[PDB]
């Protein structure tokens, strides 16, 4: 990196160079500053109302909530909660602080201890077939923790229900709350239950003195997509003033890169945020602020 | 709950090179791009449904829903006002309702016990000219509701029953992974019959997280009546003029052209 | 998982991004070698002419 | 014939430091490719001669 | 006979049994057994049916 | 794990199968490329003759 002659020596892999023209690599420019551009978001995200709720939903009628206008600073949970299972699928955990999420959804329910392994793509079983299913190409995170001190009663809590019989398996992210009569044998059930007719719902029997495999667990699943579809939930990073006409390192809503920024004459439709070139490379981007 | 249904065999037609929607939300300019997805094949069989009275044609049947659907409405007055989606259309399964009642557009997901022939109704008065939507019969009860959305209030004209059709509306409905996707488009048009050939984009409208099983759907219509024979059932109605066409989607590979301004302009069915 | 290095470097840590980066490197090297071979053959024809 | 030159790191990695630190293991390939392309270019000027 | 047996063998003298002429419908174990560990190696579980 | 698409599609779900399919795709593309290159060289020789 000293002189062009030294560069030619390095490229040729020798110490002596004869006479020639010896084309070198190129003209390269390094950046000077690093800039960050995040939207104007101030309110903390309602972690308490989701995780620290007074009650959850039954597994067959699982609950879904929409999350928007948040600052995803999950350090606040460090003193109040302890999670037994936490696994993400589309991202690496260490990057969760340098991204903005677009269409966040939170799913909540409660299951038995020995069934947390079934909340994963490609699994099979009672929960994975009749109650709750995940798509093959899932992008999100799964969190599960023990809740013995809350969802267990001395006489036995009979408020949480689960389905036991179904004619066919579910499709991903589908709900079923029908309470008909399941026919197992051959004689039609024609209403009332009988010898080969069953009520398809049964209640979990939760006692404070059961084994660890029979104790209740609370499960929350977070689903989102990352780059396209301009985002609304963002992580805890500080924005900096925009620098243009110079080569810099830029982080726009989680997209990182290096280059020079100039004004453009393009006009985006209201639902578009990024614009790419012919060879699938990002060349145009809107600005969160201004 | 309705009579006076003079009948005749249904009609048929084809579709032009229309029914193309944006597949993503990324800006592209002056490009030729190849994509395989669920689309409406060019020159496809399409059924035709009338609503008029010289005949007393009303035409609100139950049609199968499979792999999404494409719905085109040609009208001069607001008659087609929503849809009902479900699997059995009974009280033992969940169902989806989208309907506009001249003040709000409402989307609901409940355990509806639907009527055999639901509709809305407007009444025309004498001397003091007015129309104040004096009829609404869509369902009997709704117990367990998980999704609900109501829009801001507004108002719309109600009679407009002169000339020929002057409004065209395009809708595409899909159901994937518990998401109900609706794409929409609007266009002024002057015609008499036989939906015009042409090309138009179908910019995304909404994605709803309903998470239900859908196999069949039915159309919601509004009839306007005035001083006529009484006895609603055989009492006359004066549904003026409207038409709706239905097509079915299939998986196909298409080629799309993105313009200089980022607008889809032409497509080719491989 | 993607054709853009920026997306991979933004969503994944180095140990997991290395695999996709290697796949892209191999593909692009193969493309360059194919181009070079075709250029050599065309050059031979031009030399004969 | 047209004379062409190719830069690996700009085509493959394209202004990235996480990349171009992995091309070193494949580096000996690029020096080969250029020795082909250069061999074509010098030849062209001979043809006109 | 297999899962709901009154006695199991010691680990060193582990027991082996032959299975033939079945209709392997494992859906009948849902209301009686809860499994802590279940891992398949040569196939995907969803294809077992 | 196998040279037949049907076996892989019968024993594995899609998210575990695209990898094997990708390996097979790359191998067969390489085979076709080699065939085309040899054909080009033979065509040049026949052109000279
Ligand atoms: C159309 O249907 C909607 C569905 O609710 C009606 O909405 C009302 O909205 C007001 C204001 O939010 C509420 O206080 C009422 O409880 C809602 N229900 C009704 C039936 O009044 C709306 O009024 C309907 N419009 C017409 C013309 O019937
Ligand atoms: C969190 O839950 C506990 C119950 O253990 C309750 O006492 C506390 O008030 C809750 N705090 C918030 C912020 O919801
Ligand atoms: C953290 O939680 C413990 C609970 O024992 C409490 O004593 C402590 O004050 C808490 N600290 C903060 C900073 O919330
Ligand atoms: C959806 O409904 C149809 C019609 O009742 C039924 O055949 C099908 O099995 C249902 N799908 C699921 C996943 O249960
Ligand atoms: C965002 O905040 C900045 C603070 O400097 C302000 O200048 C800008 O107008 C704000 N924009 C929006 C859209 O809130
Ligand atoms: C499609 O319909 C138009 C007008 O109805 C007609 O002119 C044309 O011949 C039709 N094409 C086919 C292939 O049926
Ligand atoms: C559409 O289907 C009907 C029903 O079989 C048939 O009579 C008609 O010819 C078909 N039209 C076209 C254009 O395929
Ligand atoms: C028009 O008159 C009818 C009865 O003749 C009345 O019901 C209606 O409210 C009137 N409309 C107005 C005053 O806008
Ligand atoms: C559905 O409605 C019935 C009728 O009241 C009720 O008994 C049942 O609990 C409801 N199911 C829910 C809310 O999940
Ligand atoms: C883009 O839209 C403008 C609107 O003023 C129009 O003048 C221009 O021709 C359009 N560019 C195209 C169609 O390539
Ligand atoms: C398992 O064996 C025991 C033996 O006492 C019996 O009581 C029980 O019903 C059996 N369970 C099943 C599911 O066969
Ligand atoms: C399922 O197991 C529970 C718990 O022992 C029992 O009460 C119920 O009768 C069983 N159902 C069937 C259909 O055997």
């Amino acid at each position: 990196a000293l002189d062009p002659l030294s560069e030619t020596k390095c490229t040729l892999k020798s110490f002596t160079v004869e006479k020639g023209i010896y084309q070198t690599s190129n003209f390269r420019v390094q950046p000077t500053q690093s800039i960050v551009r995040f939207p104007n978001i101030t309110n903390l995200c309602p972690f308490g109302e989701v995780f620290n709720a007074t009650r959850f939903a039954s597994v067959y009628a699982w609950n879904r909530k929409r999350i928007s206008n948040c600052v995803a600073d999950y350090s606040v949970l460090y003193n109040s909660t302890s999670f037994s299972t936490f696994k993400c699928y589309g991202v690496s955990p260490t990057k969760l602080n340098d991204l903005c999420f677009t269409n966040v959804y939170a799913d909540s329910f409660v299951i038995r201890g020995d069934e947390v392994r079934q909340i994963a793509p490609g699994q099979t079983g009672k929960i994975a077939d009749y109650n709750y299913k995940l798509p093959d190409d899932f992008t999100g995170c799964v969190i599960a923790w023990n809740s013995n001190n809350l969802d267990s009663k001395v006489g036995g809590n009979y408020n949480y229900l689960y389905r036991l019989f179904r004619k066919s398996n579910l499709k991903p992210f589908e709900r079923d709350i029908s309470t008909e009569i399941y026919q197992a044998g051959s004689t039609p059930c024609n209403g009332v239950e009988g010898l080969n007719c069953y009520f398809p719902l049964q209640s979990y029997g939760f006692h404070p003195t059961y084994g660890v495999g029979y104790q209740p667990y609370r499960v929350v699943v977070l689903s989102f997509e990352l780059l396209n579809a301009p985002a609304t939930v963002c992580g805890p990073k500080k924005s900096t003033n925009l620098i243009k006409n110079k080569c810099v390192n830029f982080n726009f809503n989680g997209l990182t890169g290096t280059g020079v920024l100039t004004q453009s004459n393009k006009k985006f439709l209201p639902f578009q945020q990024f614009g790419r070139d012919i060879a699938d490379t990002t060349d145009a981007v809107r600005d969160p602020q201004t | 709950n309705l009579t006076t249904r003079t009948q005749l065999p249904p009609a048929y037609t084809n579709s032009s090179t229309r029914g193309v929607y944006y597949p993503d939300k990324v800006f592209r300019s002056s490009v030729l791009h190849l994509t395989q997805d669920l689309f409406l094949p060019f020159f496809s069989n399409v059924t035709w449904f009338h609503a008029l009275h010289v005949i007393k044609r009303f035409d609100n049947p139950v049609l199968p829903f499979n792999d999404g659907v494409y719905f085109a409405s040609t009208e001069k007055s607001n008659i087609i006002r929503g849809w009902i989606f479900g699997t059995t259309l009974d009280s033992k399964t969940q169902s989806l309702l989208i309907v506009n009642n001249a003040t709000n557009v409402v989307i609901k997901v409940c355990e509806f016990q639907f009527c055999n022939d639901p509709f809305l109704g407007v009444y025309y008065h004498k001397n003091n000219k007015s129309w104040m939507e004096s009829e609404f019969r869509v369902y009997s009860s709704a117990n367990n509701c998980t999704f609900e959305y109501v829009s801001q209030p507004f108002l719309i004209d109600l009679e407009g029953k002169q000339g020929n059709f002057k409004n065209l509306r395009e809708f595409v409905f899909k159901n994937i992974d518990g998401y109900f996707k609706i794409y929409s488009k609007h266009t002024p048009i002057n015609l008499v019959r036989d939906l015009p050939p042409g090309f138009s984009a179908l910019e995304p409208l909404v994605d709803l997280p309903i998470g239900i099983n859908i196999t069949r759907f039915q159309t919601l219509l509004a009839l306007h009546r005035s001083y006529l024979t009484p006895g609603d059932s055989s009492s006359g109605w004066t549904a003026g003029a409207a038409a709706y066409y239905v097509g079915y989607l299939q998986p196909r590979t298409f080629l799309l052209k993105y313009n200089e301004n980022g607008t889809i302009t032409d497509a080719v069915d491989c | 998982i993607s054709s853009v290095l920026n997306d991979i470097l933004s969503r994944l840590d180095p140990p997991e991004a290395e695999v996709q980066i290697d796949r892209l490197i191999t593909g692009r090297l193969q493309s360059l070698q194919t181009y070079v071979t075709q250029q050599l053959i065309r050059a031979a024809e031009i030399r004969a002419s | 014939m047209t004379k062409t030159s190719v830069d690996c790191t700009m085509y493959i990695c394209g202004d990235s430091t996480e990349c171009s630190n992995l091309l070193l293991q494949y580096g000996s390939f690029c020096t080969q490719l250029n020795r082909a392309l250069t061999g074509i270019a010098v030849e062209q000027d001979k043809n006109t001669q």
